[PDB]
């Protein structure tokens, strides 16, 4: 359960992205890959070098998706729920994945936003994060 | 565990650089604020009500440099960790009983503060590097319970 | 996600419990104290040994919670909201902890429930477990 | 991983009681149906579109058989699950990369499995001393990831 004060301090973080969003989202996705290689199997198609093209495009869509949880941060299973079915259904992604994700985020955020990764902010995201990934892993069947 | 050179090497120059004063209090704070049910563990530490009273808690500093004294000691025997965390391992498994996902979170925590503290600096080489670093400490501190 | 093949398989299932619903709760509580002895420290009060009244009582408690999740199962954050401060806030209990209670709510199931624990009807009871410590570990602050 | 002889007892006299044709499949088919993701991993074993497509899916079966062969030789070794599980860690970790998570899921369905075939013959401390056991063999099948 996100609190007023955590949705407005993940507001307040991302608000700091700006244009660097999607640059953001695809320096997460090559920290998980380089840190945990095992999430390397799921994009067989891409190739995942460093300044590559398919892994920066990938990392805008993962910003979008984060976004679009904050702007509709109280009802995020209906927002994501599209989403949800895709790695769930489609993309069979293993729930403890998630959690990589969610770290290397976190670690890209404050890696860029030194004045905004204050121990409650840090929080505030973790939560989030956690809070988007119940909902991306709520549709196993 | 296993480093390659390149990954050693970005490790410990990256440690030299590390206030170790203040990194582990900055790590352990945040671990009881970030993952609160750890404050279960630490009810003689004093006022740890907010986050500003956890962060400036000097037991919480204290013990953090002690935390982070292992990692300094882990990161020298980085080939006999197990060795390196025994009585550490009897401490926290068989005496405190703290489950093991939390070595795993705090190792995360303290991987976040090398990034916020170095910011370009801590590259995703050098993080996957004190990836391999802080699974290798995790599962030297829960040897007690495998 | 609970789908309504779940729900009327976890409503069978418990249906089939009967008197023996505290018995087995404290079963549960007996099986995840022996097999994962972590989580006997939050219980310096009680007696665990087997036998135990203590664990006993408290076992008709955990039935009691569940089977109130089971009776308002699409309301479940808020029928068990009362819980979820209890155990995050007062408790402190680990999140880990509820996947081991879980388990051996499992485990006490099939040990006592034959024709009812079809693999169908065991991954209901696994997802409706895990919907139930999702909201009992959605409460830390 | 250390079980006390009398662990050791429940464990080897429950065991000989177990069906090693059927056993292993109906875990591993469970762990195909509780939880769904793992299916990722069997594109080439056919239909498994239902539970019942699952369970009675004659390569769930026997790769199940192999699974459970597996167990029985850890259960012959239980001093040294390392060797025992090395060249299946470097298939698992190495070429498949699963997650060891699922090692540890794996475990938990087949003491699930245990506790439906064998009911109160499975009682508390014999599922103890099986926990110790699927603890080991995950630990052990994991051992190339750390
Ligand atoms: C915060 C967590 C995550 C977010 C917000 C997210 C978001 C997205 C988005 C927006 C897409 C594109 C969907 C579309 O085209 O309709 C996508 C695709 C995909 N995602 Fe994620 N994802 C997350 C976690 C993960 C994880 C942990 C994995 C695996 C380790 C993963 C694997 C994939 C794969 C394999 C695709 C398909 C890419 C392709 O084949 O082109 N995702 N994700
Ligand atoms: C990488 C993980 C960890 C490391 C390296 C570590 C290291 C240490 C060290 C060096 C001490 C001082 C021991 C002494 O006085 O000789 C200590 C004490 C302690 N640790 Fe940790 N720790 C870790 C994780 C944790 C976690 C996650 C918790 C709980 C959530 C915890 C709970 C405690 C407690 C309660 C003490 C005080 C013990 C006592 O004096 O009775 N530790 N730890
Ligand atoms: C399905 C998961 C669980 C359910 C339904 C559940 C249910 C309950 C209930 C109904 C109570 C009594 C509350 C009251 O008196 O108002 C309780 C108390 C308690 N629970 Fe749980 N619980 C669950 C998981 C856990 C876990 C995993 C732990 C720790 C390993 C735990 C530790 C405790 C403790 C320490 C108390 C206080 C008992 C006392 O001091 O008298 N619970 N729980
Ligand atoms: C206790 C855990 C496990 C044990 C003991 C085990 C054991 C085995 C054994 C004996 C084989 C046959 C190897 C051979 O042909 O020489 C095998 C193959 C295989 N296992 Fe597992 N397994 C375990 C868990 C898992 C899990 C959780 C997954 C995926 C979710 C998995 C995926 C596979 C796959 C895909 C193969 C076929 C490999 C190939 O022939 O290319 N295993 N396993």
């Amino acid at each position: 359960v996100l609190s007023p004060a955590d949705k407005t301090n993940v507001k307040a973080a991302w608000g700091k992205v700006g244009a660097h969003a999607g640059e953001y989202g695809a320096e997460a996705l090559e920290r998980m890959f380089l840190s945990f290689p095992t999430t390397k199997t799921y994009f067989p198609h891409f190739d995942l070098s460093h300044g590559s093209a398919q892994v920066k495009g990938h990392g805008k869509k993962v910003a979008d998706a984060l976004t679009n949880a904050v702007a509709h941060v109280d009802d995020m299973p209906n927002a994501l729920s599209a989403l949800s079915d895709l790695h769930a259904h489609k993309l069979r992604v293993d729930p403890v994945n998630f959690k990589l994700l969610s770290h290397c985020l976190l670690v890209t955020l404050a890696a860029h936003l030194p004045a905004e990764f204050t121990p409650a902010v840090h929080a505030s995201l973790d939560k989030f994060l956690a809070s988007v990934s119940t909902v991306l892993t709520s549709k196993y069947r | 565990v296993h480093l390659t050179p390149e990954e050693k090497s970005a490790v410990t120059a990256l440690w030299g650089k590390v206030n170790v004063d203040e990194v582990g209090g900055e790590a352990l704070g945040r671990l009881l604020v970030v993952y609160p049910w750890t404050q279960r563990f630490f009810e003689s530490f004093g006022d740890l009500s907010t986050p500003d009273a956890v962060m400036g808690n000097p037991k919480v500093k204290a013990w953090g440099k002690k935390v982070l004294g292992a990692f300094s000691d882990g990161l020298a025997h980085l080939d006999n960790l197990k060795g390196t965390f025994a009585t550490l391992s009897e401490l926290h498994c068989d005496k405190l009983h703290v489950d093991p996902e939390n070595f795993r979170l705090l190792g995360n925590v303290l991987v976040c503060v090398l990034a916020h503290h170095f910011g370009k600096e801590f590259t995703p080489p050098v993080q996957a590097a004190y990836q391999k670093v802080v699974a290798g400490v995790a599962n030297a501190l829960a040897h007690k319970y495998h």
